[PDB]
């Protein structure tokens, strides 16, 4: 299972090679004891898995071939990539007056399947 | 800040932007009863999913040649749809609640919208069928006064942001007729 | 022993860490509305491998060019990239709600990260799509809404802990735009 990494040089602002891809991993088990109930952290190396990545491309394909949208002269209202785009509203309120906080974001706007 | 809001809104591409505590408290100094807004805004949005799906079926309820063979929302694909347009246009309205300001539902939303739909055949009579049970689906919520659901809120009154929400939707009404 | 948790999330040499039956209510001791926290990444950890594979496949269809020819998960060696980096984020976000604080997400993840996809060539749009998806997720996950499995938890109210999560995606977003 050989895997061809990017150049270095081109996440050097992110961190170091001996470093990079080493994110927390975490287990945290429940007993009704709570003289034996506990918690683990550790950080380990998430090597991408080629097998599950050949299998997403399988099932991808079937959005691959029902089209993408209708157009006409009409686009010049959508003059970016704002077809179908929307702003994103999150409102935050807390327990503490200082962690509450807002976000607004555009972003496309699709209804999947279920609805 | 609210500029920043603006300037992600307009820049034509995805993006993001967040408000801390520290920059949250310009917001409130800036913004009129902002603690009522704030809440307002939510009260939507937490039920926009529940708000767009009946009015859509609201709408199909009492004009049932729309799903008829060839109507506009007959096999699967127009049905989802007219569920985007009706999730688009809500959420521009919320965003015009929280900014205060109908421009932005305007100049991004509104305008071509007339243009739009007639080349796509879109019915525009039966387009502000849904768009007025959104008008009456939000202020129940901002008034708290729904059916089915009824939200926690510290006592008061939002009166004013319920008239306010119902100039903005009435604006789309006018853009498409 | 919380401390010990933010050593080795910066790569410190321990190999792991652990808390016993004293140490894991002297540590939700610390952290007020432990059990509750606790309860909240015990259920976005355990769907992890559901979250990300649903949320790539979501942003796919949002953009199908992304697996066509010259798209940047077209190939089997890129689209194997790109599952690692939503496994990768949604790690560290996981562990934030963990200590309740954004400092090890926002200062061992995401400075410097902004920069690289720009040498890499990531389109930001897609990728907003990608963590917009994981943020509706866990807010199911974590009030118990989910459409399709039901956890089993203390009734209770876990709204400020699910906008909490609210806020670290937040901030993901407005890092890669
Ligand atoms: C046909 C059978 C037909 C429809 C389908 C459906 C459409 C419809 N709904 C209303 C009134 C409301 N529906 C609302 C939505 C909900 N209320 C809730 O509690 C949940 C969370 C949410 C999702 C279902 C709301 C808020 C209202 C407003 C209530 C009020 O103002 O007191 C209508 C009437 C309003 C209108 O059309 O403008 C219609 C047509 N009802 C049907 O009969
Ligand atoms: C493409 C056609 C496309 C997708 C496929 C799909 C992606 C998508 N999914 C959601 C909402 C959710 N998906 C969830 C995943 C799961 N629920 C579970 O019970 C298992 C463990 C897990 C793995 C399958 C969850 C929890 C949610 C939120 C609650 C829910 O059930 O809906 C979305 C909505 C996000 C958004 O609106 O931006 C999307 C886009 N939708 C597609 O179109
Ligand atoms: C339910 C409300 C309607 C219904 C709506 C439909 N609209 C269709 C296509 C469509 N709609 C828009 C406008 C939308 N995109 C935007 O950017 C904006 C404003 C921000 C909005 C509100 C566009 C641009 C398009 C075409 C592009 C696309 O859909 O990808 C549509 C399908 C048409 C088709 O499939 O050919 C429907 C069904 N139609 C109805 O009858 C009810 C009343
Ligand atoms: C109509 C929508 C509601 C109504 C709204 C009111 N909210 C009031 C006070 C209030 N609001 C918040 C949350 C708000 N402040 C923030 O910083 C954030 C940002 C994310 C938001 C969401 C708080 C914390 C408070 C304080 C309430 C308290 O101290 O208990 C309010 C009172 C008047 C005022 O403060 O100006 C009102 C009327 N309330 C209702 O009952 C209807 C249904
Ligand atoms: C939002 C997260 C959920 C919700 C969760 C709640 N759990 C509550 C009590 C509780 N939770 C645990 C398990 C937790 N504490 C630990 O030590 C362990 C080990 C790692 C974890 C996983 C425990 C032990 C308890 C105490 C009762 C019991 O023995 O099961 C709780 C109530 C706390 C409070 O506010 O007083 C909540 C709200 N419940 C929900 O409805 C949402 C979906
Ligand atoms: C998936 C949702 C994206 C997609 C992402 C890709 N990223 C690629 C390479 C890459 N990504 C990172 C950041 C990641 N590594 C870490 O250690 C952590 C932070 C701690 C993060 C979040 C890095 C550093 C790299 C380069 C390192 C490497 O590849 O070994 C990548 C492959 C690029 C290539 O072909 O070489 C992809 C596809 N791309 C998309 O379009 C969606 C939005």
């Amino acid at each position: 299972g050989k895997f061809d990494h990017a150049p270095i040089s081109t996440y050097t602002s992110l961190c170091s090679y001996d470093k990079v891809n080493k994110a927390p991993q975490i287990s945290v088990t429940n007993v009704g004891s709570d003289e034996h109930s506990y918690v683990s952290v550790t950080s380990k190396y998430i090597a991408p898995d080629m097998a599950a990545a050949a299998q997403m491309l399988a099932d991808c394909q079937k959005y691959k071939a029902g089209g993408n949208a209708p157009t006409g002269k009409w686009m010049k209202y959508y003059p970016g990539t704002t077809v179908n785009m929307a702003p994103y509203i999150s409102l935050n309120d807390t327990g503490s007056d200082s962690s509450r906080t807002v976000s607004v974001t555009l972003d496309k706007v699709k209804i999947s399947p279920n609805k | 800040m609210l500029d920043a809001f603006s300037r992600v809104v307009v820049n034509s591409d995805a993006k993001a932007a967040y408000v801390g505590g520290s920059d949250l408290q310009a917001l409130k100094s800036f913004i009129a009863d902002g603690n009522k807004r704030l809440d307002a805004v939510n009260s939507i949005v937490s039920n926009a999913s529940c708000m767009v799906s009946d009015a859509v079926s609201g709408m199909i309820c009492e004009n049932p040649g729309l799903i008829s063979p060839g109507g506009n929302c007959y096999t699967n694909r127009r049905m989802a749809a007219c569920l985007r347009d009706g999730e688009i246009i809500l959420r521009y309205v919320s965003y015009a609640l929280l900014a205060g300001d109908a421009s932005v539902l305007e100049d991004r939303c509104l305008n071509g919208l007339k243009e739009t739909y007639i080349a796509l055949g879109v019915p525009t009579n039966s387009s502000i069928r849904a768009v007025s049970i959104m008008k009456a689906q939000a202020v129940a919520f901002i008034t708290n006064t729904a059916t089915e659901r009824k939200m926690s809120f510290a006592a008061g009154d939002c009166t004013s942001l319920a008239s306010e929400v119902a100039s903005y939707f009435d604006r789309v009404g006018a853009a498409i007729s």
